[PDB]
RNA sequence: ACCUCGGAGCAGAACCCAACCUCCGAGCAGUACAUGCUAAGACUUCACCAGUCAAAGCGAACACUCAAUUGAUCCA
RNA sequence: CCGAGCCUGGUGAUAGCUGGUUGUCCAAGAUAGAAUCUUAGUUCAACUUUAAAUUUGCCCACAGAACCCUCUAAAUCCCCUU
């Protein structure tokens, strides 16, 4: 009943309906959500990458031969979050995840490099 | 230190404790190093950096600097953004 | 005999040390690191602090 | 029970049959005797015995201990700073379901105190309420709550249910008067109104994101929906709830209680509301 | 305090449970707190001396140490170290089992 | 003349320990200019204060020599 | 009873110094040091007392702990078993 001079409606008059506050891109109901109790909660996600529709054609290409160790042998894309307490927080993680990997698709190893390279050198004979 | 006031008949804290050391609520009291400010141009980077950390006192000195601060300054405190906010409570401690 | 002198850099403006000189010496002109641009930068001597 | 049969069988308890539980009395030690009393404990004659030991955290000569240490400002403004009490998910849903605050009605800080899940100091300089995300996960409560800070997680925890929180600022005055109410009203002073936060909290309380009291109400959509986004939950339609008139009501900024406004004096003996009529007073009440 | 509104589903998201009527017929009861809880406490004494404690009890306190005794058996091994009294009805248990004692108390219909 | 620090007589062989005395020395200097940052575990002049060593990591490159060579708090 | 009168007050001045510190019975209980206008004292450590928690404590056997100075012993440290 009682407005003062800093209400609201008088600090922002454009905005004056109650429900204008209250109106209302990864399909959760696509994406299986599972919990563990492994200290830090667990929190896996796991969907069909060939029959998600909701991300493109070549970017689930490019998605399958970046992250396929993390492919199933169903095809099910797993991706896991360890960090946090509260599994909010290891879903957030999760979904974040999802959303680098398809930005990602969109746009040590010194050892690895030599012995493929001395591999390839011994292979230099013919029948 | 003033066991008993003139005026209310309290124990009265000793401020050159305030002024120098924190009390985390699990009973530690955290100190600087002396002479940190001090020729820092002739001590060498890890002597500089063993005196640039905040490092806890023993129990006798623990239980000194207790007797020369009052009860206020042993409450639980809830700051803000305080940066010593977890040191606050210990974990995984037996005896 | 020798000097206590501030050493500022040109480039990653606001970080200086402190370094000994011989006080006969000319300014010294140094190649040390800076931590605000991440690199080795030229600095030069502004005053002298002390003598030691 | 088995000892009031044996009560029964017994004299009767009188004055003269008492005793102190075991235990609960230690003897009183007085120098008096070979063993307590000749020398009283006190030891050899010297400075100790004679009674005049010098001062704590004197060491005899050398620099003391806490002398020695550099100063540091650990404590340089602990009066000035803002502390806020822990509220829990956690705590706040044990309250629900013990029926100790009431979900039906909007939850403030007079609701909590009243619970007697929060206790507020306003001396000992506490602004107020802090929502904390411990118990995020298995809160299950459509509520309306009003805090004074909340994190995003808390926030977020409120918002999946189908709940509405809000972030208020009260000042030190207002906030002893919203704790307890009622010795207020026997002070006999008209009901204030609530002072706007410090220059340096005004972003805070005037940010969509922490639901500021001040803050933008066309902003909150896009806020509550980018929330949604991040922890994954479908955000819920609080129009389509019946409920949704009592998730809406909020009291403005320069009121302390809900139905009440500033200005007014509660005259609790004979149960009446006085309001002021002086074109000044209304003035200044309502600015 | 007011009294706990019925719930359709028992326990409650907090974990709160009511006792369970009727009372169970067993030579001791254990009464709930004025906040309608479990009454079983952590004590600590010496800095290092860790103790539980079921507070109260009405009828036979015996009864109750044997039965607790039988299930912590298997827990410590041992058989746990305890203080019956019988004038307050506190049974005073050495180590912290809070919330198994109060799982069980819980079991049990208290 | 001496009061602080380092060495020898001096604990014959882990550590510590010879007051007083008899001798010596120190209160610097030179080379770097990553003499950057950070961090497990340790040593310790019999307390405390001080003091000492250091894996891994970040960033660089392809945590100097010397027996001591030194000074807390306040304050400016 | 004048190197600074006497009386009263402040004043129960202060005294790391001297002297004194009052029933009964039982128990555990002794000598590394450091700093200090400090050695007639105090603070920290060591030792001592009590209560509490928990697992090792002591005694130890093989193995192990430097050269230089040209010499150097009784020994010590570490240590399973018992
Ligand atoms: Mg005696
Ligand atoms: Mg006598
Ligand atoms: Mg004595
Ligand atoms: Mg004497
Ligand atoms: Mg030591
Ligand atoms: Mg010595
Ligand atoms: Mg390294
Ligand atoms: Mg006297
Ligand atoms: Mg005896
Ligand atoms: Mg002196
Ligand atoms: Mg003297
Ligand atoms: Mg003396
Ligand atoms: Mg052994």
């Amino acid at each position: 009943e009682f407005k003062s001079i800093y209400s609201l409606d008088k600090l922002y008059p454009e905005s004056q309906g109650s429900d204008t506050a209250w109106r209302v891109d990864i399909p959760l109901d696509r994406l299986t959500i599972s919990y563990c109790r492994s200290v830090n909660s667990k929190a896996e996600v796991r969907f069909h990458l060939a029959t998600a529709e909701w991300i493109a054609e070549p970017v689930r290409q490019k998605i399958a031969i970046t992250h396929k160790n993390k492919i199933n042998r169903l095809g099910e894309l797993i991706l896991t979050s360890e960090s946090s307490r509260y599994q909010f927080r290891n879903l957030a993680d999760c979904l974040q995840k999802i959303r680098d990997m398809i930005t990602e698709a969109s746009q040590k190893l010194h050892r690895i490099r030599i012995e493929n390279m001395n591999r390839e050198r011994l292979r230099q004979k013919r029948i | 230190l003033t066991y008993f006031s003139a005026r209310k008949g309290k124990r009265k804290t000793v401020k050159a404790v305030i002024d120098r050391f924190l009390r985390l609520h699990c009973g530690l009291w955290v100190r600087r190093k002396a002479g940190y400010k001090k020729k820092l141009w002739k001590k060498t980077p890890a002597r500089k950096k063993r005196l640039r950390e905040f490092v806890f006192c023993n129990k006798t000195q623990s239980k000194l600097l207790d007797k020369m601060t009052t009860s206020f300054w042993k409450r639980r405190n809830w700051y803000v953004d305080d940066p010593y906010q977890k040191y606050h409570d210990r974990t995984n401690l037996k005896v | 005999k020798n000097i206590l002198v501030r050493m500022v850099s040109e480039a990653g403006t606001g970080f200086c040390f402190n370094t000994k000189r011989n006080r006969l010496r000319e300014k010294l002109t140094l190649l040390h690191y800076d931590p605000v641009v991440k690199q080795r930068v030229l600095f030069v001597e502004k005053k002298k602090i002390r003598s030691l | 029970a088995r000892a009031l049969d044996l009560l029964r069988g017994l004299p009767r308890v009188s004055l003269a049959n008492l005793k102190p539980n075991p235990g609960s009395k230690k003897p009183e030690r007085r120098p008096r005797g070979r063993r307590r009393g000749r020398k009283c404990g006190r030891g050899h004659k010297g400075e100790r015995q004679r009674g005049t030991r010098p001062r704590l955290g004197f060491e005899g000569g050398q620099t003391p201990f806490y002398i020695r240490i550099p100063k540091y400002g650990f404590n340089e403004g602990h009066s000035f700073r803002r502390q806020y009490k822990p509220l829990s998910l956690n705590r706040l849903q044990y309250l629900i379901d013990l029926g100790r605050v009431d979900p039906s009605q909007p939850i403030d800080l007079t609701q909590l105190v009243n619970g007697r899940g929060v206790t507020i100091q306003p001396l000992k300089r506490d602004y107020g309420v802090q929502l904390v995300e411990e118990g995020a996960d298995t809160f299950t409560a459509k509520v309306n709550i009003e805090v004074q800070l909340a994190s995003e997680l808390a926030i977020a925890a409120i918002e999946k249910n189908g709940g509405v929180v809000t972030t208020a600022f009260y000042d030190p005055r207002s906030l002893d008067i919203v704790c307890k109410p009622v010795p207020f009203f026997l002070r006999g002073q008209p009901i204030p109104k609530r002072m706007l936060p410090p220059e340096e909290l005004v972003p805070y309380y005037t940010d969509a994101k922490n639901r500021g009291y001040l803050a933008d109400p066309a902003k909150f959509p896009e806020a509550r929906l980018e929330l949604a986004r991040k922890y994954g939950y479908i955000l819920p339609d609080i129009t389509k709830d019946e409920l949704f008139k009592m998730l809406c009501t909020r009291k403005d900024p320069r009121q302390i209680f809900f139905g009440l406004a500033p200005g007014w004096v509660v005259n609790m003996a004979d149960k009446k509301i006085l309001k002021p009529t002086d074109e000044n007073l209304l003035k200044y009440y309502t600015s | 305090i007011p009294d706990p509104p019925k719930h359709e589903h028992y326990p409650t998201p907090s974990g709160w449970q009511p006792p369970r009527d009727p009372p169970p017929n067993l030579p001791y009861f254990v009464r709930r707190s004025r906040m309608h809880n479990i009454p079983v406490y952590k004590d600590i004494t010496h800095g290092n001396r860790q103790m539980t404690v079921i507070r109260k009890v009405e009828g036979d306190i015996w009864a109750l140490q044997k039965d607790v005794e039988d299930f912590l058996s298997p827990l410590l091994g041992k058989t746990p170290v305890t203080q019956v009294n019988e004038v307050t009805g506190t049974l005073r248990i050495k180590g912290y089992f809070d919330q198994e004692l109060k799982a069980w108390l819980l079991e049990k219909g208290f």
